RNA sequence: CGUGGGUUAGUCGAUCCUAAGAGAUGGGGAAGCUCCGUUUCAAAGGCCUGAUUUUAUGCAGGCCACCAUCGAAAGGGAAUC
RNA sequence: CUAAUUAAAACAUAGCAUUGCGAUGGUCAGAAAGUGAUGUUGACGCAAUGUGAUUUCUGCCCAGUGCUCUGAAUGUCAAA
RNA sequence: UUAUUCAAUGAAGCGGAGCUGGAAUUCAUUUUCCACGUUCUAGCAUUCAAGGUCCCAUUCGGGGCUGAUCCGGGUUGAAG
């Protein structure tokens, strides 16, 4: 009776086949839609005088965004809703528990024109 | 600082010898001498041992 | 070849790191591999009382070859030939109508532990094959005494797996022949002659002889050192 | 009616060993084929100080027999062992100070330390500073050896048990006086919380069996049986004779 | 059937037969877990009279509990 | 008191690391709530193939012996004036 | 050290001394545990106490009670 | 020694049997035993091991065996 040469004293668990799942029914049968689309990210402009001073002077569009939106989902939503390009997004969570985005556009655009194009001032 | 060594190039991190940035050129030279003087001792200790058991 | 040289390494103590030797002797096996080996050890260490290891005297390879050669001729019906023979027995209802006897007497081996014990007790069995490897052995350990008392020849054979092969199970633990075809009567008789020669005629002596007590290799080879030195 | 300080120590809350700064467990090299049939050569690379231990630790570096790597064992340094010294452990080894040999393969009157009580438990006898073990006998059939322990007792250990030649270094340490509670403070800072000690006679009766009364006095005999329990074993436990040794 | 012989022999606990079988089996049960699946009953006859049937749905667990 | 405005970070911290410790798993105890233990007596496993046309890169070699996780806004730590 | 009436001569202290223990152990935990502290330890150690730096001394008592003893083995001796 | 108990390890070399040479004065017999690749020195030791051998279908490379005795799968030592 021959036997396998075992150079290690340690017996490890063998590498059995791990089949993939192939379920007989779907888990939820209708996928959820996009839980954070562009209209969920951007809620409304912030229209304070302080936020209105930043429209002309700084070329920043100040928005109120979802609390679940990061600086990628803000930038992506601002781009395809308002047909702009964003240079930078600075975000703060306000002391009323809402998220405020300072969205600065690139120099090719003008946040004063786009503010009228949205509808505020 | 230990993570700054990934930014600088290889010249700042090694001397052009064997065991460059590891040892200190006197410990290397002593290492070369100590290497050499033992195989010449081992060869001598081999022919001393072989001859003295070849007799009796 | 002047380019190639011979190193030979000094695999002694304290020098020149050891090579990849076989350590199959030294594997820490999984916990089940120890207990399935040390249970077989612990059985043959203790004094096995003769009602066990009246097994492990097994019908040997040449005469168990004859036994399974006969018993394979009388293999039971599969589901393939059963579903066919019910359709011919359907045609018995359709046009045959003997009474319901489109099929002959089937000559099959008799299996199933309750069935065979009842076949021995009515003395209908002509030869019984007993598996040695069944667990719990309590299921079969009374069978040689019963077969000796009713005068049925019995063989302790190797393989409940192999007994299951001829009955189309995976495991059978018993297999009996209660009647053979008339062309195979001498074939059974010369088997019965040697099987009582090995099992039933020794039974009155095997009943006294205990088993086990077999020492392991190191402690056996240290026992004869004490014998030679004293 | 309150649990005493000697009972509270077993819960191990504030009474553990202050073991952050210690260099490891000072054990012998694990008994293998190199140390059972021939020898193996080590090298001291450090004589370091162990926190809470009065004896220096020798870091001795060996080669692993089966894998290409270096294994650093931590020894208790023997007095005379230096850095850069080759150290031999095994059966066929030579008697020098710091070499590790079985007790059977060293002669009568050999002075050993870090001596195994059972073969392969990696050092149990003669480990405090200055102490040693003398081999005083041999019974080569049914291999045993008689020793003298540092208490003065006589022990019979297997001849396959190991030891390191020499005394444990750092001897003469307790011969120096501490002179002040400060030097006691930092000795026990790195060992465990056993210092200071309040006398039980300086207490209230709820705290100790010796406390209370209008004068500090013991009241009952301080010698208590071995057949007593916790809370009564506060004094001299299972004493044979008390007081000075004057016959 | 065979369960009648199983029933009577199981009553002979201090017989030399079962006293060996109890010794070998009590060692094997310690080297397994405290609670572990039995593959099949060690006493099939005792399983019948208590309710077990050999079909898919019936499960045996061997278990040891500390005496005293 | 009423109404509003206000806190913008790749570089500052958290996040990551371990400390004293806490704490699952395997397993044992306990009638049980649960207790012990943190590598144990467990079959506890991911890492690159040199480099691509039979490659969703394996259906292969080859390597590794450790074994959760939590624990610092004063300790360790990539980088802004 | 008595927070919030007692800061002391009380507590601690180094020094001294006694006691137990060589690990299958001493001392102590835990309801138990394949469980813990001392212990990453090993008599120059750990644990239990007493006295309290140095100088100089620690007399007499083993009847009591405790502690201890490879001590006596038909006095007493439970269960089985 | 197999229950049980202690301990150790990445369960790595355990047990038995096999080369020599002798103060085995071989007693034509291992009644018999002994030594198993390493010690001036703070170096190095890793690539299934080079060598040797045989095979491949040879592909510029691949596989065995020996190097590295054989057998028993009892990890090893205690305690019982
Ligand atoms: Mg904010
Ligand atoms: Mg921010
Ligand atoms: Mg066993
Ligand atoms: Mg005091
Ligand atoms: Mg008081
Ligand atoms: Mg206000
Ligand atoms: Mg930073
Ligand atoms: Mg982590
Ligand atoms: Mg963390
Ligand atoms: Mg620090
Ligand atoms: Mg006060
Ligand atoms: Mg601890
Ligand atoms: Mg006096
Ligand atoms: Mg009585
Ligand atoms: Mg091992």
């Amino acid at each position: 009776k021959a036997l396998k040469v075992r150079t290690s004293a340690t017996f490890r668990l063998p590498k059995t086949l791990k089949l993939a799942r192939a379920p007989k029914y779907a888990s939820k049968a209708v996928p959820h839609y996009n839980r954070l689309d562009s209209y969920k990210v951007i809620e409304q402009p912030i229209t304070s005088e302080t936020a209105m001073k930043k429209v002309e002077d700084g070329n920043i569009l100040v928005f109120q965004v979802s609390m679940k939106a990061n600086k990628y989902q803000i930038k992506k939503a601002v781009k395809e809703l308002y047909e702009v390009d964003v240079l930078k997004v600075n975000t703060l969570v306000r002391p009323n528990g809402t998220k405020k985005a300072y969205v600065r556009l690139t120099a090719d655009y003008d946040a004063l024109d786009i503010a009228n194009r949205i509808g505020y001032i | 600082r230990p993570r700054q060594y990934a930014t600088v190039s290889k010249t700042h991190k090694t001397v052009s010898r064997a065991y460059g940035g590891s040892r200190c050129a006197n410990c290397v030279k002593e290492r070369i001498i100590r290497a050499f003087l033992i195989e010449e001792q081992k060869i001598v200790k081999k022919v001393v041992k072989e001859q003295t058991e070849a007799a009796k | 070849n002047p380019l190639t040289h011979s190193t030979p390494k000094n695999f002694g103590i304290g020098q020149a790191v050891q090579p990849k030797r076989n350590l199959s002797r030294y594997v820490k096996w999984p916990e089940y591999v120890r207990v399935q080996r040390q249970k077989k050890i612990l059985s043959i260490r203790l004094k096995v009382p003769p009602t066990i290891a009246q097994f492990q005297y097994t019908l040997d390879r040449n005469t168990a070859a004859e036994t399974f050669k006969l018993f394979n001729k009388y293999r039971p019906e599969t589901a393939a030939e059963k579903k066919e023979r019910l359709t011919k027995e359907a045609a018995a209802v359709a046009e045959g109508k003997s009474k319901q006897d489109a099929s002959p007497k089937p000559y099959a081996v008799k299996y199933g532990l309750n069935h065979v014990v009842a076949l021995i007790e009515n003395k209908k069995a002509k030869l019984v094959l007993i598996a040695n490897d069944v667990d719990p052995i309590e299921l079969v350990v009374f069978l040689p005494a019963l077969c000796k008392k009713m005068g049925v020849p019995y063989a302790i054979v190797k393989g409940k797996a192999r007994l299951g092969t001829l009955v189309n199970q995976k495991t059978s633990a018993v297999a009996a022949l209660t009647e053979v075809r008339a062309e195979d009567e001498a074939a059974l008789a010369k088997l019965v002659s040697t099987i009582d020669a090995n099992f039933a005629d020794k039974y009155d002596e095997v009943k006294k002889h205990w088993g086990g007590g077999i020492l392991g290799n190191k402690a056996q080879a240290k026992m004869d050192k004490r014998a030679k030195n004293s | 009616g309150r649990v005493i300080r000697n009972q509270r120590k077993g819960a191990g809350s504030i009474f553990t060993s202050h073991t952050r700064l210690r260099q490891g467990a000072a054990k012998l090299r694990t008994l293998d084929y190199a140390e059972r049939h021939g020898y193996i050569r080590g090298i001291v690379k450090q004589i370091v100080h162990d926190s809470g231990r009065g004896a220096p630790l020798a870091k001795v570096v060996f080669r692993d027999p089966y894998k290409y790597r270096l294994r650093e064992e931590i020894f208790i340094a023997n007095e005379g062992v230096h850095t850069g010294q080759f150290i031999y452990a095994g059966k066929k080894a030579s008697l020098n100070v710091g070499n590790v040999l079985p007790l059977g393969s060293v002669p009568e009157g050999t002075i050993v330390s870090n001596v195994e009580e059972k073969p392969g438990d990696r050092g149990a006898l003669a480990r405090a500073s200055g102490n040693y073990v003398i081999i005083i006998g041999h019974n080569p059939d049914e291999n045993k050896t008689r020793v003298r322990l540092p208490s003065g007792a006589k022990k019979v250990i297997s001849s396959d048990a190991r030891g390191v030649i020499g005394v444990i270094a750092g001897g003469g340490r307790v011969d120096k006086p501490l002179l002040k509670a400060g030097r006691a403070f930092h000795k026990y800072r790195l060992k465990r919380n056993s210092w200071p000690k309040t006398r039980g006679v300086a207490m209230n009766p709820v705290d100790h069996p010796h406390g209370g009364g209008n004068h500090q006095h013991i009241g009952k005999a301080s010698t208590i049986s071995r057949g007593a329990v916790s809370g009564q074993k506060a004094g001299l436990i299972a004493a044979r004779r008390t007081g000075l040794l004057r016959g | 059937g065979a369960y009648k012989y199983l029933e009577e022999l199981q009553r002979k606990k201090q017989s030399d037969v079962l006293r060996f079988l109890q010794r070998v089996r009590v060692w094997e049960y310690r080297q397994k877990n405290v609670i572990h699946r039995a593959a099949r009953p060690t006493r099939p006859d005792k399983a019948r009279r208590l309710g077990y049937k050999a079909k898919q749905g019936f499960v045996i667990y061997r278990v040891r509990v500390r005496r005293g």
